[PDB]
């Protein structure tokens, strides 16, 4: 994350990372949304012009980290995983639209202060807080900047979400309603991006209503980090709400 | 920018 | 079947404590400036 | 061009600006092979991701130009599009592999001092200049800065083609042997780059055996203008010389 | 022979050299 800031212990307990095997690496960021699902980005498990094509043996993913440089004991949880799930509609054959996948652990994780699941947007959530302006909050392990360069500490950082119009003639890359795109504009005096490794991790706002942390987003794209007059794009969590609950519910 | 209506999964519209 | 689970999105460390983060303040000031 | 400088008059005969006819616009940069033929990138012609798919009469080109704030009368020539060729196997999909294009002119250009074919390489000349550290000459109309911004005069640049090792593990997207890449590398105290709008534009370098301008590369595409640890990919116009020939030869 | 392609009518033609092809040769 760039232009963000060090993030307090159990502020986000539904952070998850997701991690190559071997060689061990990071590669995602992901949420936990109950005891035996995750969420996070498509592009990240199936992305073959990076040649990624993964299989739930090559990945693993650990819960409730807040700092890499140390080893959390008691703390920090490992799951593996039993199932992948990828958007049916998604085609990395184009836009990357409908960027998102479900993962189910093959063990139940315990909720404890530091891991705890994050709520899906209902229709009023949605409805309110999905406007031009509001702020939204995304976390992740990812680059501290677009160029050692990695954080110790869970990194965290607020951006507003910006107009449809501005997102669409911000870039050459025909943009989906399954998206939305969030960054201060050039001149806005702050700034602040996911990078890479961050990919895959929540975008999340607290209602105002019942004081809730829900998750709007998934961190799916930008061309660059940080960059003026560019801004990171998000699969847009709700439209794509049924699909998920057809999985979890169906299996 | 986003709207409250759901991305479709078909072919078997309204 | 499920908009979030019962529990969902309450932080243990801070809303379950009547504590809050550093910065959830600006996200609340951006509805609607 | 990033980091480059203004080019002398009829120092790049074989230049030529392919734009869009309406809205106008500088689309590309592309090159004179002979009085019908003009070659270019692929993508510059068909790329859906930019929602880029034209035909012959959406475009034109300019050929003999030096700068575009000024119209050189009875030196700059237009011409139109008789038919676009792109290469059958281009994969716009993937890694833009065997991005290269031909268009044919629908009437002979005729050439002058400032209106003259580059030449193609034979094996000899690709497989003696094609070597890491050898420099080319990048040139085009494109940004000046991955940020007006867009020059006046015909931009200039000489970059120093790069060892396969370190432009394989210099981005994360997969690399094909039908194209190579140039650029200094961070720290070697130069820098220069192609930015967008100089894509198609020729890759060109001089034989010391024959002092003849030779044509190695097309610009193809890069992650950011002149970023340090990334370089700029080029189609390797050598390996994709038969097809250019049987277009040519065949029609 | 390859047509007069890459011979420079202000250059190469008329015995004369651009600002940076040195750079290119040394290279
Ligand atoms: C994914 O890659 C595996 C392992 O390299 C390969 O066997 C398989 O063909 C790939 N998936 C598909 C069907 O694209
Ligand atoms: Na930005
Ligand atoms: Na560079």
């Amino acid at each position: 994350i760039v232009e963000g800031s060090d993030a307090e212990i159990g502020m986000s307990p539904w952070q998850v990372m997701l991690f190559r095997k071997s060689p061990q690496e990071l590669l995602c960021g992901a949420s936990l949304i109950s005891d035996r699902w995750v969420l996070t980005a498509a592009h990240c498990l199936l992305y073959p012009p990076w040649d990624k094509n993964f299989t739930e043996n090559d990945l693993l993913v650990r819960i409730g980290k807040h700092s890499r440089t140390r080893y959390e004991a008691n703390i920090e949880k490992i799951s593996m995983l039993e199932k992948i799930y990828i958007h049916p509609r998604y085609n990395w054959r184009e836009n990357l639209d409908r960027d998102i996948a479900l993962m189910k652990l093959k063990k139940p994780v315990a909720f404890s202060d530091y891991i705890h699941p994050v709520c899906l947007p209902d229709r009023e959530t949605a409805a309110s807080l999905l406007q031009a302006g509001y702020k939204g909050r995304v976390t992740g392990w990812g680059n501290l900047k677009e160029t050692k360069g990695q954080p110790s500490v869970l990194q965290v950082v607020n951006l507003p979400i910006v107009e449809r119009p501005v997102c669409k003639d911000s870039t050459r890359i025909r943009i989906t309603d399954n998206m939305f795109c969030a960054g201060y504009k050039p001149d806005e005096g702050k700034r602040g991006d996911a990078c890479e490794g961050d990919s895959g991790g929540p975008f999340v706002m607290k209602s105002p209503f019942n004081n809730r942390w829900y998750q709007m987003g998934i961190v799916s794209w930008g061309e660059g980090c940080d960059r003026d007059g560019k801004y990171g794009f998000y699969t847009h969590v709700f439209r794509l709400k049924k699909w998920i609950q057809k999985v979890i519910d169906q299996f | 920018p986003a709207e409250t209506e759901y991305d479709s999964l078909y072919p078997e519209d309204d | 079947f499920g908009s979030g689970e019962a529990d969902c999105g309450l932080r243990p460390l801070f809303e379950k404590k009547s504590l809050e983060d550093k910065t959830e303040r600006e996200l609340l000031e951006s509805y609607i400036d």
